[PDB]
């Protein structure tokens, strides 16, 4: 009853027991602990790519980033993440300065739309100049 | 186009974009005209997004 | 995330699937045979209503 949502909405005789007496005298070989603290990294899920696509206003939300460029950076990114939780300074299984060319490398960046342009200015606005173009005031 | 200035540039590129309402010499003219020829018809894509 | 990165590059699409080329040009294509819809009908029959 009266469930709670986490995402927002529109507007928004009796017993003598010869069964158990227990008393605790084995170790899990393994381990149970380590298990849950690896299965617990394992059930994180997979991370969400916002990138490229459009917002509720239309426009792209990716940042003002060169394509290639930001694949080869986010290749850095998941490196010094990889550090982090090998804690290692360097990380050992690197995503990037290996020997085998990638330079037709492209990623999903903000710098360009839907149908394949530019994205310096936002989609909103060029079609508000573009309805800017066409008005009449009073006589 | 890129820069501040958007607004009188469209009326200034696409000639057949307003209205006739008039017998005036650019109203004929842009009544005359016809109508499928301005803006993007032809593009190349390559590769998605 | 749900459905999210289709929306990049003209989500005007009839139906998806995946496929790779060995190296001679044997494209071994592999089309996911579409089930029906629950929602999408539903909507054609309000549609219809």
């Amino acid at each position: 009853k009266r469930i709670p949502r986490k995402t927002k909405g529109k507007s928004s005789p009796a017993t003598a027991e010869p069964g158990t007496s227990n008393c605790e005298h084995y170790k899990a070989r393994p381990g149970i602990a380590s298990v849950q603290k690896a299965t617990e990294s394992a059930e994180l899920p997979m991370k969400n790519n916002d990138e490229g696509t459009p917002d509720k206003r239309g426009n792209t939300k990716g940042a003002l980033v060169n394509e290639h460029v930001e694949a080869r950076d986010e290749a850095d990114d998941a490196t010094k993440k990889q550090a982090k939780d090998t804690e290692k300074a360097k990380a050992q299984v690197t995503y990037s300065d290996t020997g085998i060319n990638n330079a037709n490398e492209l990623s999903r960046s903000g710098n360009v739309d839907n149908e394949g342009g530019s994205n310096q200015k936002p989609m909103s606005t060029r079609i508000a100049e573009a309805t800017s173009a066409i008005v009449s005031k009073h006589p | 186009l890129p820069g501040p200035d958007a607004e009188k540039w469209y009326s200034i590129m696409y000639p057949t974009r307003m209205g006739t309402p008039n017998v005036s010499k650019i109203c004929n003219f842009v009544a005359s005209c016809v109508r499928n020829r301005v803006g993007r018809f032809d593009r190349a894509q390559m590769m998605n997004g | 995330m749900l459905l999210e990165p289709l929306l990049s590059g003209d989500p005007r699409m009839t139906q998806l699937a995946i496929q790779y080329q060995q190296y001679n040009g044997r494209t071994f294509n592999v089309i996911p045979e579409m089930p029906g819809s629950v929602i999408a009908d539903c909507v054609q029959l309000t549609a219809e209503v």
